[PDB]
């Protein structure tokens, strides 16, 4: 539990810059990544850019809408060719079709159910195949968007029509959110972020504008606070006033990430 | 005669491009002794003479960088062994592919602040992965370690790393004699108007053979004009005919400064043709590549760059896509407002207010 090669490697992969600078800032955090990331941002040398646990693997992302229930999953393969051989690409659908009809949020069930065809396909294609994760989303009006094969997204709402629910999904896939409104942000997240902005150093007159930067950050991690992608001149929390609607939930899937509840 | 090849430094900002250039000359000069108009440097390995040009590694100073990248037949990628690959490091490489650059050699500069060996393997792996991605033979690309600063003064050891590097200049980079044997083609760099001679346009001969006394075919921006080659002269001395690879000037009896402009194409009568609508592959730069930060849609009006000119065009993505994000690479159609000479297999680029957008190749011409 000290300094390894894969330790400073990932830190840079979620930093974007400074190879040797990472290890120097990491060893100051005595081995902790999240402590280093804080210190690196509080150093005034990091443009945030924190990408939580970038696995950087290769696979497929598929989605399927069905009235109230929408199931999305992630199936990691090997090379980019394996993802587009139409045999494994259809195999993932076979896993999806039985997952949606079975409404499974327990990924372990899909494992055993398709472990037979998995090894059968692995031995036939010579590529190690694995089903990573799968989640679901209940809502009135569902809508999905497949930004290629690497990224998929499920969005449910109540009031938005067939087109409005799709355009929102594209924004979720684009500007990566984390909450709906700035109100429903965990105080555990706010406080730990508050210490970052506050540690940036005017006395007692710059403190108040720093807490104002929090109000710009809370809109940045939210979705209603985030500016639209089709037209960033306006936000989103003023865009639900079109056909009078409201977003229920959000699901964003990218080949990688994860390791978080 | 002793064949000579144009080279030059390239890479991320203050990684050590200029100081390496100073090192290479200083070392090669104290070791031996016995076609470019820009601010350059020259040194001789016992094998070849070398015309070296340093380029600034800032994201904004990609101006004379691309100009230099075009002229050089080999680039010397300067990567800090400490910081590692940075947006401009991969920005330059991809631009390198778009603007010729036959071969590429990597120099792991600032290698005097790396005690940890595992860190050296990581950056070498990461670097070698970069150019392997941008259509360069990365898996077998010479990566030389060592320092430029310590090589500048004393240190027979660090000086050897420079001689090592220069050794690969002769080793890795072959003779770029292959150029002509095809229809003539030349972009315009500037348009001058001399009261005594007349009007001489500049630009490097991309390919083909041009002899003084032949016709031309001015294609681009405006109308397909046509004149006659009055003469060809290099630097200050005249020239009988002309050879590709070099950069000269051509006068046109009847054409003045206001009649012709920078960015057009001079070619053999009946070879290349102007177009506004074309088919392209188009890669798109990301954050790690110093490109777009936010995704755009089917309402995009950027600034396209072709050869020496730059045109403003629209977009038309295939029925099935509606959004492009910093990192995508989907084939699509762009309609320009100004006809520009092109053909099957032309590498271009897109830019928009500092942020260098992605770049791709032209599939097939249309209208
Ligand atoms: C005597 O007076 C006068 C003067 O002083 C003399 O000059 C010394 C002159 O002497 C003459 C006789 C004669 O000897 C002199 C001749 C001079 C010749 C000069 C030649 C050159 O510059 C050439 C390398 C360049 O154009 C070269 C083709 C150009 C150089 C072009 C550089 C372009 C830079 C743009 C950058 C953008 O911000 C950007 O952000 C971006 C990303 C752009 C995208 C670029 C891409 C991808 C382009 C490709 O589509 C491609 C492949 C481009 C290649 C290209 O076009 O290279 O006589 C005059 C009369
Ligand atoms: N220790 C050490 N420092 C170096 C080395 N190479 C460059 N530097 C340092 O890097 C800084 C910038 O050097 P420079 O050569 O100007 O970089 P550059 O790539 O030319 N910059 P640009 O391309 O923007 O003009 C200087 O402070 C110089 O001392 C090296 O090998 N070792
Ligand atoms: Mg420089």
């Amino acid at each position: 539990a000290e300094i390894t090669a894969s330790l400073v490697k990932e830190l840079r992969e979620r930093t974007g810059a400074g190879m040797m600078d990472c290890k120097k800032a990491l060893t100051e955090a005595n081995g902790d990544i999240e402590l280093a990331i804080e210190n690196m941002r509080k150093s005034g040398a990091i443009k945030a850019a924190k990408k939580a646990g970038n696995v950087a693997a290769d696979g497929v992302i598929k989605t399927k809408i069905d009235g109230n229930y929408g199931i999305i999953l992630e199936v990691n393969c090997q090379t980019d060719f394996v993802a587009k051989d139409a045999g494994f690409q259809a195999f993932a659908d076979k896993v999806l079709d039985a997952a949606v009809a079975g409404k499974i949020t327990d990924v372990e069930v899909l494992k055993a159910q398709f472990e037979e065809e998995r090894v059968a396909l692995v031995a036939k294609i010579g590529e190690n195949i694995n089903i990573r994760r799968v989640a679901a989303l209940e809502g009135d009006v569902l809508g999905s968007y497949q930004h290629g094969a690497r990224i998929g997204v499920l969005v449910a709402a109540k009031g938005a029509d067939e087109e409005l629910v799709k355009h929102i999904a594209m924004h979720v896939a684009a500007s990566k959110p984390e909450f709906i409104k700035p109100e429903d942000v965990s105080a555990e997240v706010v406080e730990k972020e508050y210490q970052v902005q506050l540690d940036i150093a005017p006395k007692e007159i710059a403190e108040k504008m720093v807490e104002g930067r929090m109000k710009k950050f809370t809109g940045e991690v939210s979705l209603t606070g985030q500016p639209f992608v089709m037209e960033p001149s306006k936000t989103v929390g003023q865009l639900l006033k079109e056909h009078n609607a409201e977003v229920t939930g959000f699901i964003r899937f990218e080949v990688g990430e994860g390791i978080e509840k | 005669t002793k064949p000579h090849v144009n080279v030059g430094t390239i890479g991320h900002v203050d990684h050590g491009k200029t100081t390496l250039t100073a090192a290479i000359t200083t070392v090669l000069a104290k070791t031996y002794g016995g076609t470019i108009n820009t601010s350059h440097v020259e040194y001789d390995t016992p094998t070849r003479h070398y015309a070296h040009v340093d380029c600034p590694g800032h994201a904004d100073y990609v101006k004379n960088m691309i100009t230099g990248a075009a002229q050089m037949d080999g680039a010397i990628l300067v990567v800090a062994a400490t910081d590692g690959p940075m947006p401009q490091t991969r920005e330059h490489i991809l631009l390198g592919r778009q603007v010729g650059v036959p071969y590429i050699i990597v120099f792991l500069n600032k290698c005097d602040m790396v005690d940890d060996e595992e860190l050296l393997e990581l950056v070498e792996m990461e670097v070698r992965e970069l150019l392997s991605q941008y259509d360069f033979p990365g898996d077998d690309t010479p990566i030389v370690r060592g320092s430029a600063l310590k090589a500048l003064e004393g240190d027979a050891e660090w000086e050897a790393k420079i001689l090592e590097l220069a050794g690969f200049l002769d080793s890795y980079i072959p003779e770029p004699e292959r150029a002509i044997d095809k229809p003539f083609l030349l972009p315009i760099e500037d348009v001058f108007s001399i009261s005594g001679r007349g009007t001489v346009v500049t630009g490097r001969v991309e390919r083909g053979i041009i002899k003084v006394g032949e016709e031309v075919e001015i294609v681009g921006i405006k109308e397909t004009q046509k004149s006659t080659c009055t003469g060809v002269e290099m630097f200050r001395k005249l020239l009988d005919e002309g050879r590709a690879g070099e950069n000269v000037g051509v006068l046109l009896r009847g054409i003045k400064r206001e009649e012709i402009e920078r960015g057009q194409v001079l070619a053999k009568p009946g070879t290349i043709k102007p177009h506004t609508k074309f088919e392209s592959e188009v890669y798109i730069l990301s954050k790690d590549e110093g490109g777009r930060h936010t995704p755009f849609f089917k309402g995009y009006r950027p600034q396209f760059y072709f050869r020496t000119t730059d045109v403003t065009g629209t977009i038309e993505l295939p029925e099935g896509v509606e959004m492009v994000m910093p990192g995508d690479n989907i084939k699509m159609v762009v309609t320009l407002i100004h006809p520009i000479a092109m053909d099957d297999g032309l590498r271009f680029a897109i830019r928009e207010g500092g942020r260098t957008v992605g770049a791709g190749v032209v599939a097939k011409v249309l209208g």
